[PDB]
Formats: structure tokens, C-alpha cells, sequence
């Protein structure tokens, strides 16, 4: 019924909260644009290119509904979010640049919280 | 570097442009071509100060920030009459009406 | 250079270049050297002549275009003059 | 898609410099892939920013408050080309030489409220001209017609 222990769900949302609440030297929250994916009516070109769309709202939902069974499964989707943003927006974009720093903020937070 | 002026005398106003390095004498030759009075029968002023023939427009104080196309500088003009020169007289423009309540 | 005289309702004579005064469509029609305006006063007509200088100087120009200023008291009479002169 | 004036989904990045050289607060407007206008962050007078766009993307610039049309490189629209050897493309936003009638119209619009346009002592013709506020959609209708007519 509950496939994940309380400490696993505790440390999972502790890492994602560090990525979501992260702010650069300017004071801008990098995750802001990545929290809500745009609808098919707004950006149909996003769904034509991206096969597995994902945002931070679906990642927090997947922690709440126990879909990811480990930290590696959580990373699988946080890296997919960043690769979808890079693939869609391409090199040079602020969204592409924000994705790279959010990838390192997830890995340094996983290193910190777990070990 | 162009300077945009308003040469004024009584109820006459000439709109003209000149270079900042141009002299007051060269501006008197422009007035001669328009109003047919030679430079020796003219006196040009910036406010109440008489302008020297040898001085440039920039040396008199007419620059690109102070004499723009949309807000040109005024040059006072007085012509020779009989033997002496007339007093500098620039007839002012008419006043606009009171600003309405809708704009107030 | 070719010049034209523009006379206001209160008798002020404004000597502007022919090329500058040609900015207005109404002046183009009556002019083919003098032009009289019985309903445009001097303070409005002087501001219309300042627009003709601003028009010719900054149209098709690579220098920065500054704002053409209009004071709140002259805005209404200048609008009626602009509509009547087509500029 | 389908309108004549629209951005092309090129997927080819292009680095542009937006430079506001007007005394107005500028509103960059991007025409999306269906030709619909999208507002972008405003540029204060004299401000310049390096922005990221793509090849074949249509842009136009307006006054953020008044919606008056502005020029970009002495023209209505801006489409960035390809970065030749990683060089940025420059978009110089300037003020157009407005007609005296249109400039008079702007100043009276900024001083009077829309409800009091009929209260003025001006002729009938000028009330409709004053109520005809500038907007992106009408200038697009005029431009789509102009390049389709050409
Ligand atoms: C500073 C400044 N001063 C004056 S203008 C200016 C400026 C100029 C440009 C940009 C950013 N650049 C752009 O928006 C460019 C300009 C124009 O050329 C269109 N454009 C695009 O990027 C478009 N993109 C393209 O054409 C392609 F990507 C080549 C296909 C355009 C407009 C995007 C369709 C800017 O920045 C600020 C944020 O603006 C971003 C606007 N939104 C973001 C959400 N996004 C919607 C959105 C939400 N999300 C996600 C949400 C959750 C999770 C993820 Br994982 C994603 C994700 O991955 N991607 C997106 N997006 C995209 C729609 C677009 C400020």
C-alpha cells in the first residue's frame, strides 16, 4: 500500500524544496518558469517536440503519490525536466542556462542531504 | 554641428539653420539675402547682449542642446534707420487661453 | 534658398524655407509666395513652423529622434491647426 | 500559423541587443507562431539588454503606457537574421517622426480622460480621431495588407 518509508519521502521533498527555493546572486528564483508547464492550447509546439513533458508540479505530485521508489528515480525526472528545457529552448536561452544551474543544485543537494 | 534659430524683429520671424562654427557676420549675410538689408545696417542680439561679427554661433552661446529644431534659440535683430540704429523691439506672440477644467 | 512668408491672424509674419512649408498638404495646394491664416494665431503658427524644422531634420535620419514637445496650454489650438494644415 | 505576419518556428537561436533610444518606456511585442502579439518585459528610456530570440521571429515595439508605435532600425518590424560568427544582432528602438496631428492627439490623450473627449471645443472629425487609440492589432491589419498588396 505504502511502498516508500517516511524518511525516503522526507529526504525526497527536502532536495526538491532546495531546487525550487534556490535563488542566484541577482535574487531571482530560477525554478519559477519550470513550476507550471504551459497548456497544449498555449504552446502546441512544445508537445510536438517533447515526448515526456514534466514540471516541478508533477514531480512534487510523484513524490506525494509514491511513484519514484528511490533518489535515482527522482533524479531521472529532474534531469528529464532539464533536458526537455534544453532540447526545446536550445543553447543560449535563459531557460537553457537556468536548467544547467538547477541540475547542479539538485546533485549538490542530493550529496548534502543523503550523505 | 547644426544650430536652429529664430531671427526676430518687430512682427517678423525668420526660421533658419546655421553651423555652430559659422560666424555672426555670416548670419547677417543670410538676413541680407532674405530681408535685403546689408550686414552694416544690422545688429544681432542674444537676449539684450550685442553679438560680435567675428564671434562664432557656439561662442555666442547657440549650441545643439540650446538651439534645437523643435525648440530653436531666439536671435534679436535691429536695423539701421537714417543714421543711428533703432532700439531692439521683438513684438511678443499672442497668449494661449486659460487651460480648461477637462485638462486641469 | 527659396523662402515663403506665412502670416498669422494677429499679423506675425513667419519666413520659412519653401521645402519646409511644403510639409503641410494645405500649404502645398494654395502655394502653386505669401499665405494668410485668419484663424491661426502667432503662438500656434510659430509652433507649426518649429514642427516643419523638426520634420525635415529628423525624417529619414540616423541620428536619435528627440521628443517634439507640446505644452498643455497650446495642445488644443495646435491640434486644430495640424488638422486644418494636414501635417 | 496562416497569417502573413507571424514568427517562424525556426528553432535556430539568434542573440539580439534591444536598445531603447527613445524617451518612452518601451514594450517589446513578439508575434507568436499564430501571429498573435505577446508582451515582454519593458525597457526604461536609455536602457539596453542582450536578449535571446530565434531566426525568423517577428518583433514590434510600442510605448508601454500609451501603445504608440515606435521604430526599430528606422522601420516598423524587426526580424533577426543568423549570427555571423557568433556576433549579436542590434535592434535600435527609436521614436518615429510623428505627424503634428498625431503628436497633438497623443498630448491631449495624456492630459484628458477618455470620457471627456467629447467635452472639448474641437470639431466633430477630431472626436473620432481622438477615440481611435493606437494599438498593435490595427497596425498589424495595415502591415499585413501593405506587404500582401506588394
Ligand atoms: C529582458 C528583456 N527586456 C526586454 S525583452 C526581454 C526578454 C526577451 C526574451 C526573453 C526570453 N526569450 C524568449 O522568450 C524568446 C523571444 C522570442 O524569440 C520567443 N522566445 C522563445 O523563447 C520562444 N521559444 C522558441 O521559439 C523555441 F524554444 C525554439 C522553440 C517561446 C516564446 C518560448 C515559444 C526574456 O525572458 C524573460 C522571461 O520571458 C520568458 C517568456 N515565457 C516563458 C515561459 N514560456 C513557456 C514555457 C514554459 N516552459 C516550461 C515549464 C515547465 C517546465 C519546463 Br521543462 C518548461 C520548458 O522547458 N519550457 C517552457 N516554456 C518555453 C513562454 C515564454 C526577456
Amino acid at each position: 500500500l505504502s511502498p516508500n518509508p517516511p524518511k525516503l519521502t522526507k529526504q525526497m521533498n527536502a532536495i526538491i524544496d532546495t531546487v525550487i527555493n534556490y535563488k542566484d546572486s541577482s535574487g531571482r528564483q530560477l525554478s519559477e518558469v519550470f513550476i507550471q508547464l504551459p497548456s497544449r492550447k498555449e504552446l502546441p509546439e512544445y508537445y510536438e517536440l517533447i515526448r515526456k513533458p514534466v514540471d516541478f508540479k508533477k514531480i512534487k505530485e510523484r513524490i506525494r503519490n509514491h511513484k519514484y521508489r528511490s533518489l535515482g528515480d527522482l533524479e531521472k525526472d529532474v534531469m528529464l525536466l532539464c533536458h526537455n528545457a534544453q532540447t526545446f529552448n536550445l543553447e543560449g536561452s535563459q531557460i537553457y542556462e537556468d536548467s544547467i544551474v538547477l541540475q547542479s543544485v539538485f546533485k549538490s543537494a542530493r550529496q548534502k542531504i543523503a550523505k | 554641428m547644426d544650430v536652429f534659430l529664430m531671427i526676430r524683429r518687430h512682427k517678423t520671424t525668420i526660421f533658419t539653420d546655421a553651423k555652430e562654427s559659422s560666424t555672426v557676420f555670416e548670419l547677417k549675410r543670410i538676413v541680407e539675402g532674405i530681408l535685403k538689408r546689408p550686414p552694416d545696417e544690422q545688429r544681432l542680439y542674444k537676449d539684450d547682449q550685442l553679438l560680435d561679427d567675428g564671434k562664432t554661433l557656439g561662442e555666442c552661446g547657440f549650441t545643439s542642446q540650446t538651439a534645437r529644431p523643435q525648440a530653436p534659440a531666439t536671435v534679436g535683430l535691429a536695423f539701421r534707420a537714417d543714421d543711428t540704429f533703432e532700439a531692439l523691439c521683438i513684438e511678443p506672440f499672442s497668449s494661449p487661453p486659460e487651460l480648461p477644467d477637462v485638462m486641469k | 534658398m527659396m523662402y515663403v512668408k506665412l502670416i498669422s491672424s494677429d499679423g506675425h509674419e513667419f519666413i520659412v524655407k519653401r521645402e519646409h512649408a511644403l510639409t503641410s498638404g494645405t500649404i502645398k495646394a494654395m502655394l502653386s509666395n505669401e499665405v494668410n491664416f485668419r484663424e491661426i494665431p502667432s503662438h500656434v503658427l510659430s509652433k507649426v513652423c518649429m514642427y516643419f524644422t523638426y520634420k525635415v531634420r529628423y525624417t529619414n535620419s540616423s541620428t536619435e529622434i528627440p521628443e517634439f514637445p507640446i505644452a498643455p496650454e497650446i495642445a488644443l489650438e495646435l491640434l486644430m491647426a495640424a488638422n486644418f494644415l494636414d501635417c | 500559423p496562416r497569417p502573413v505576419l507571424r514568427s517562424v518556428n525556426s528553432r535556430e537561436p539568434s542573440q539580439v541587443i534591444f536598445c531603447n533610444r527613445s524617451p518612452r518606456v518601451v514594450l517589446p511585442v513578439w508575434l507568436n507562431f499564430d501571429g498573435e502579439p505577446q508582451p515582454y518585459p519593458t525597457l526604461p528610456p536609455g536602457t539596453g539588454r542582450r536578449i535571446h530570440s530565434y531566426r525568423g521571429h517577428l518583433w514590434l515595439f510600442r510605448d508601454a503606457g500609451t501603445h504608440d508605435g515606435l521604430l526599430v532600425n528606422q522601420t516598423e518590424l524587426f526580424v533577426p537574421s543568423l549570427n555571423v560568427d557568433g556576433q549579436p544582432i542590434f535592434a535600435n528602438i527609436t521614436l518615429p517622426v510623428y505627424t503634428l496631428k498625431e503628436r497633438c492627439l497623443q498630448v491631449v490623450r495624456s492630459l484628458v480622460k477618455p470620457e471627456n473627449y467629447r467635452r472639448l471645443d474641437i470639431v466633430r472629425s477630431l472626436y473620432e480621431d481622438l477615440e481611435d487609440h493606437p494599438n498593435v492589432q490595427k497596425d498589424l491589419e495595415r502591415l499585413t495588407q501593405e506587404i500582401a498588396h506588394q
